[PDB]
């Protein structure tokens, strides 16, 4: 229910994204998706310098335009390693979004580091036990509404930080608290299912 | 890539070739085997020049006698640089394939303005001033005195070339104009004179139309040209206009004033030198009586004021004694100038034939045509014998003498128009004489009759039979190469109906309609809001465009258009126009929509090319009919009708369509380049008007898109953009519009290629 | 001073946190604040209009955003404002002059040339202001037995299992459906008893309303102390891993701050429970986290000493 007015400022948005992703670790991929409705943008400074900065920072940017192809956006996507596409209809929009859901291939410059992660259980305390300590969730403290005093939950194995939501990296020690299904949730990408052989029924002399 | 074309090997520098390019090569080979002139039409951006260069190199390597030396004619300097770069790429490909450097020499030719290195002459803004200064510093008589006096002004650049550059020819290779300048600086020589001396050595010589088409400049090149050489004309669709302009003469009252002042000064100098050294006049008289062969053939370095316009037979005869004396010729020129001014004092426009004016001059000024034939030669001898350096002030004098000589020799096909008042503003007395030439074929006449063959091609050659009539020759082959596309990169649309269903037209009667102005404004606003950044709009005339812009500004629509995309409009001055074009291109490359508003006859349609993101949208506002008030246009139409049965209206329509196609044909650089073509006029729906379009363009003009509206055009543009904005692969082109190495060997592909092109 | 104080007024909790940290001598303000530490368009004249109200009202509404845009696009307006406002003429007077000047109302060959030149200059000003890896796995079986440890996959004996496999193969070979034998009243009663509330399967039940056992003021104070402890521990673990001597000193300072915070704020809060005799071990989580931090630091000290042994 917002108001759509003014013009896009791709330079400022890309600068904000670069500043946000400046401190991210190298092994983590930096990906930017841009939805460009208008064909023109206003930039307070040279955008090609920002393109060089993104290239040096190894940030991937992909753009899906709405009306037609933009040469500057095309160059930006090609140099940053991203893909540029154009909307044909709502179905094609969904197809492009689904295609961009899938992880992009890692370039040669992609790092390979041994990251350490913790996997706490759902520590639930029973009030009958003398060891039931209700405590407000750290994530729930971030909000304006009063945090819910939950008897148990998930506690960080590194610093005993209490969180009610997973998988979320621990804010205190920076440890990424995950669960085994979360890691296994992307295993299918590791072993994609190849397309099967198509043979019409009349040509297939076997089971019906 | 190696190509087998009728048993002739072609070293194609790219891994892929268009089938139309193969047909182009085959047709060029067949024309060469007949050693005859031919006309072919190829779509722009398809690398026709590359195929031409490859086949010419194959002919030169296989049969040096068939192609002794290559001649290439161009339009603008950047095109020359592009051709040089492409030929350099081809030579590098040849070297890589063979492993050895070929004994192949290529040369590009231009003026001293593009080839002078003297630091004093560099800041000069005009070539004629550059030429005068260079001649002052490099006059043959001045050179001898400078040999006896080093302190005299001089150009060491030419001196070292004369001393050293003559003996050793430049090594075989391809040199650009800046490369020529760098070589001259390294060797201390001038690239202009060195290049002209080395033209005899270069296998390929590339320059513009003016350097050879102009009879005043023809001998500057044709002297080192044999009969086995072949000349190439690229994008010569307006070559007739070039010939007419080169053979046209204009004179004003200020020209008469300058000529009279220079004549008085010259007579004073003649008297002064006669007081100082009268023997120079006697020696000049000795040269004249003994013959002009001794004077002309002894100094090639004084070719600054050469006038080879006359036939070679006329040059043999000497000047009659009635004007051999310097003072006699001074009186001759004075009387001629006074008669010219008196005849120009007429207050109304006068239409005359050259024989009639010659008869009138003979009756009044007692001057015969035979002495007037040698007017320039005597002027040349007089100017050269007086050690004159500042010949720039003699420009009106030489112009008038050459015009008088043209009257004395060239009569048929010429019209004398005397207009004392301007066409735009008759209220100001502007006495102008036009010696308009209506026979362009004569200008191309010797080229057909001297060289083995002449090559003419362009992307806008819709009527295949008008050119043989205009140039008065029979091309051996006349084939149009149809364009085959695996992806439809062009969407030509015609919109003659406005938003309010107003009939859209560009006739001068309807040009002042405010309704058409507002319809054009609405169409432009929708295009800016829809079409990508690149927008160019070609109007019919500068005045109409300015009036329309003023109306749009007053209407207030122009503000919204500027909000959508930035607005750029050219003006008369090229310098500010160049800055505007640079700003437009930078805005297009900076992601902010830029809109250009130019005229179909402005500089934009002449030598400005568009990249894919520059030629996104080209809109022509109406059929660009020339303003008919030009009596020169009227005289040309009447002469062509009376000599070739050609309808004047047909010629006007053909010229307008050719100009429109030139404005539109530059929007595509290749298969991967897609652009939008819009014609905002209902007149294009006329079959004769519609049917006079190039075949490769008119073929994709779907009949369902004929005479659409603004909304229909916008929707079709959106659909075309979305279809053509989908990513595309060069592999998809294989077998449909592009051919691989194995696809060439397929005889079915050969049959398809033969069926693609058609001869008429 | 004034800048730092305004930040506290924006976030009263931070001011409360700052009061608990620096005023109570727990931490220094220096260490406190160590932790704490537009495009241009061509429509800036076309869109901007003199606002005329219903009845004779010039609502100019001279916002700085439009004025700054004009100054960036037109340095001439900036120069005139600097050389005139407010000495030669007032700012409102200058804007009125600009509205009434022929430069704004540009609206005949001379007029067309002027319009074209002004548009070209505007475009030039706008443009100038715009300037300023293939992978192949080795051990696939790791996925077949992933994060699951080795299970007790106990295998059967010798081929006699086949005999048992035969037994069922012969037991169910001649089978007849049965209805009465499926269930019994005693079995149903036992199942209900297992499913009866408070039973073996019905573990636990209703619990105690801890919300009422903890006062809302105590709830808010616990939230604030949790925020403080979280910030302190984030600073503590931020130094980790320790690779430079500076991190050791910073961690020592952080431990001292944590100890002072426990002495100053935690204990009276603890007594606040003890005076109210709250049975909820809300402090127990905080004590556990603090002791975990202490143990981690002391263990790392031991490791560093062993490296120095
Ligand atoms: S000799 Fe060469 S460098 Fe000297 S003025 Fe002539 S063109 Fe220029
Ligand atoms: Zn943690």
């Amino acid at each position: 229910d917002m108001t759509c007015h003014g013009e896009p400022s791709l330079y400022n948005s890309l600068s904000i994204a670069m500043q946000t992703l400046k401190h991210m670790p190298g092994h983590t991929s930096r990906e930017v998706l841009i939805i460009f409705s208008s064909l023109t943008t206003c930039d307070p400074s040279n955008i090609y310098d920002l393109i060089k900065t993104l290239k040096a920072a190894k940030i991937r940017v992909s753009v899906i335009g709405l009306s037609a192809e933009v040469r500057v956006c095309t160059v930006l996507a090609r140099e940053t390693g991203g893909t540029y596409h154009v909307i044909l209809d709502e179905s094609h929009y969904k197809e492009l979004l689904t295609h961009h859901v899938s992880p992009p291939p890692a370039s040669s410059s992609s790092e390979c580091s041994l990251i350490r992660m913790g996997f706490p259980q759902h520590t639930i305390a029973s009030l009958s036990d003398q060891d039931a300590k209700p405590s407000f969730s750290m994530a729930h403290l971030d909000g304006n509404t009063e945090p819910g005093l939950t008897l148990g939950g998930y506690f960080c194995p590194q610093c005993r930080a209490k969180y009610c939501e997973l998988p979320v990296e621990c804010k205190i020690c920076g440890l990424t608290l995950v669960s085994a299904p979360h890691l296994a949730r992307s295993y299918h990408h590791l072993f994609p299912l190849d397309a099967f052989q198509e043979i019409p029924l009349e040509e297939y002399n076997g089971e019906r | 890539m190696k190509l087998n074309v009728d048993g002739l090997l072609v070293y194609f520098p790219y891994d892929y070739i268009y089938p139309e390019q193969f047909s182009y090569m085959r047709e060029l080979k067949r024309t060469l085997d007949a050693k005859g002139h031919g006309v072919l039409e190829m779509p722009s951006g398809t690398g026709k020049t590359v195929s031409l260069l490859a086949l010419i190199m194959a002919y030169q390597r296989a049969y040096p006698l068939e192609v002794t030396k290559l001649i290439y004619c161009s339009r603008t300097v950047p095109e020359i640089e592009k051709v040089i770069e492409e030929l350099r790429k081809l030579l590098n490909f040849y070297e890589k394939q063979e492993g050895e450097k070929l004994p192949f020499l290529g040369l590009a030719l231009s003026s001293r303005k593009n080839l002078c290195i003297h630091p004093e002459v560099t800041p000069l803004r005009f070539g004629k001033d550059v030429d005068g200064k260079c001649h002052s510093l490099t006059a043959s008589y001045v050179r001898a005195q400078y040999q006896h006096d080093t302190s005299l002004p001089h150009c060491r650049f030419y001196e070292e070339f004369d001393a050293h550059g003559r003996e050793v020819p430049l090594p075989a290779g391809i040199y650009n104009l800046d490369d020529l300048k760098a070589l001259g600086r390294r060797q201390g020589w001038c690239p202009y004179f060195l290049a002209r001396y080395s033209i005899l050595h270069a296998n390929v010589v590339v320059y513009s139309y003016h350097y050879l088409l102009d009879p005043k400049i023809a001998d500057l090149v044709s002297k080192e040209l044999a009969r086995k050489a072949v000349v190439v004309f690229d994008e010569a669709h307006n070559i007739d206009n070039v010939c007419i302009d080169s053979m046209s003469v204009n004179l004003t009252r200020r020209t008469l004033d300058r000529c009279q002042g220079n004549l008085e000064t010259l007579q004073k100098t003649v008297l002064r030198i006669k007081e100082t050294d009268e023997q120079r006049l006697r020696d000049e008289y000795r040269r004249l009586v003994e013959g002009l062969r001794e004077a002309s053939a002894a100094r090639e370095t004084d070719a600054h004021l050469a006038n080879p316009v006359l036939p070679d037979e006329v040059l043999q005869e000497a000047v009659p004694g009635s004007i051999r004396t310097a003072e006699h010729f001074l009186g001759f020129l004075r009387r001629l100038l006074e008669y010219v001014k008196w005849r120009l004092r007429v207050q109304h426009v006068v239409q005359e034939s050259p024989p009639a004016f010659l008869s009138g001059l003979a009756q009044r000024v007692c001057i015969q045509r035979k002495p007037l034939r040698f007017c320039a030669e005597r002027l040349r001898s007089l100017l050269h014998t007086l050690e004159i350096t500042d010949l720039a002030d003699f420009s009106p004098l030489t112009l008038l003498a050459n015009f008088a000589t043209l009257v004395s020799t060239y009569a048929k096909g010429f019209t004398i128009i005397i207009e004392p008042f301007d066409d735009r503003t008759p209220t100001i007395a502007n006495p102008i004489l036009h010696f308009s030439c209506m026979d362009a074929s004569l200008a191309i006449k010797p080229v057909f009759e001297r060289f083995q063959s002449v090559i003419i091609t362009s992307g806008t050659l819709s009527p295949l039979d008008i050119y043989p009539k205009i140039l008065d020759f029979h091309p051996v082959t006349m084939a149009t190469f149809t364009m085959t596309l695996a992806r439809v990169c062009l969407c030509p649309m015609i919109i003659g109906r406005g938003n309010d269903q107003v009939a859209i037209s560009s006739k001068f009667e309807t040009r002042e309609d405010i309704a058409v102005i507002r319809n054009y404004g609405n169409l432009l606003l929708e295009m800016s809001a829809v079409v990508p950044d690149g927008i160019v709009a070609f109007f019919t005339s500068y005045q109409y465009m300015e009036s329309t812009v003023a109306s749009w500004y007053e209407q207030g629509i122009l503000e919204n258009i500027q909000r959508n995309k930035l607005l750029f409009i050219e003006t008369q001055d090229g310098a500010e126009t160049s800055v505007a074009l640079e700003k437009y291109q930078e805005a297009c490359e900076n992601g902010r929509g830029a809109i250009l508003l130019s005229v179909a006859r402005g500089k934009v349609s002449e030598g400005i090319d568009f990249v894919h993101h520059y030629g996104r949208a080209v809109i022509m506002f109406g059929v660009p009919y020339v303003y008919t008030q030009s009596r020169i246009l009227k005289a040309r139409l009447e002469y062509l009708r009376d000599q070739f049965q050609i309808r004047e209206n047909d010629f006007l329509t053909f010229d307008a369509m050719r100009h429109a196609a030139q404005c539109v044909g530059r929007a595509i650089r290749g298969k991967t380049d897609y652009g939008l073509m819009v014609f905002a006029d209902k007149r294009f729906a006329r079959g004769d008007k519609r049917g006079k379009l190039p075949r490769w363009i008119q073929e994709h003009l779907t009949d369902a898109n004929l005479n659409l509206t603004v909304d229909e055009g916008v929707q079709v543009a959106k659909y075309f953009l979305r279809q053509m904005a989908q990513p595309f692969h060069r592999e998809d082109q294989l077998g449909l519009s592009l051919l691989s190495l194995e696809q060439l060997e397929s005889e079915e592909t050969l049959k398809r290629i033969e069926q693609i092109a058609q001869q008429l | 001073l004034e800048e730092k104080n305004r930040m506290l007024q924006e976030d009263p909790v931070l001011f409360q946190l700052y009061k608990d940290l620096v005023v109570s001598q727990v931490i220094s303000a220096e260490e406190f604040w160590a932790n704490r530490l537009v495009g241009i368009s061509a429509a800036f004249l076309a869109d901007v209009r003199p606002q005329t109200d219903g009845c004779n009202g010039l609502r100019y509404n001279l916002t700085s955003d439009i004025i700054e845009s004009i100054f960036r696009t037109y340095p001439a307006v900036k120069m005139k404002y600097a050389e005139n406002v407010p000495h030669n003429m007032t700012e409102k007077e200058f804007w009125t002059r600009f509205f009434q000047s022929h430069y704004f109302h540009r609206d005949k060959e001379n007029s067309n040339a002027a319009i074209i030149k002004r548009f070209n200059h505007h475009s030039a000003m706008v443009l100038a202001a715009g300037l300023r890896i293939a992978l192949n796995l080795k051990k696939s079986d790791r996925y077949y037995h992933g994060p699951t440890p080795i299970q007790s996959l106990q295998y059967a004996t010798s081929q006699d299992i086949i005999n048992s496999f035969q037994s069922i193969r012969q037991e169910m070979e001649a089978y007849t459906p049965k209805l009465t034998q499926v269930l019994s009243s005693s079995a149903a009663s036992s199942t209900i008893t297992a499913l009866s509330p408070g039973g073996a399967l019905m573990q636990g039940g209703t619990q105690q309303a801890i919300n009422q056992m903890v006062p809302n003021d105590i709830q808010s104070e616990l939230k604030h102390l949790y925020v403080a402890v979280g910030e302190l521990l984030r600073h503590f673990w931020s130094c980790f891993p320790v690779n430079t001597p500076f991190l050791e000193e910073k961690v020592v300072k952080m431990k001292s701050n944590l100890e002072r915070f426990q002495v100053t704020k935690l204990c009276p809060f603890q007594e606040k429970i003890r005076r109210q005799y709250l049975s909820t071990n809300l402090v127990s989580h905080i004590e556990e986290m603090l002791q975990t931090a202490y143990n981690k630091l002391h263990t790392w000290q031991s490791r560093r000493l062993m490296k120095k042994t």
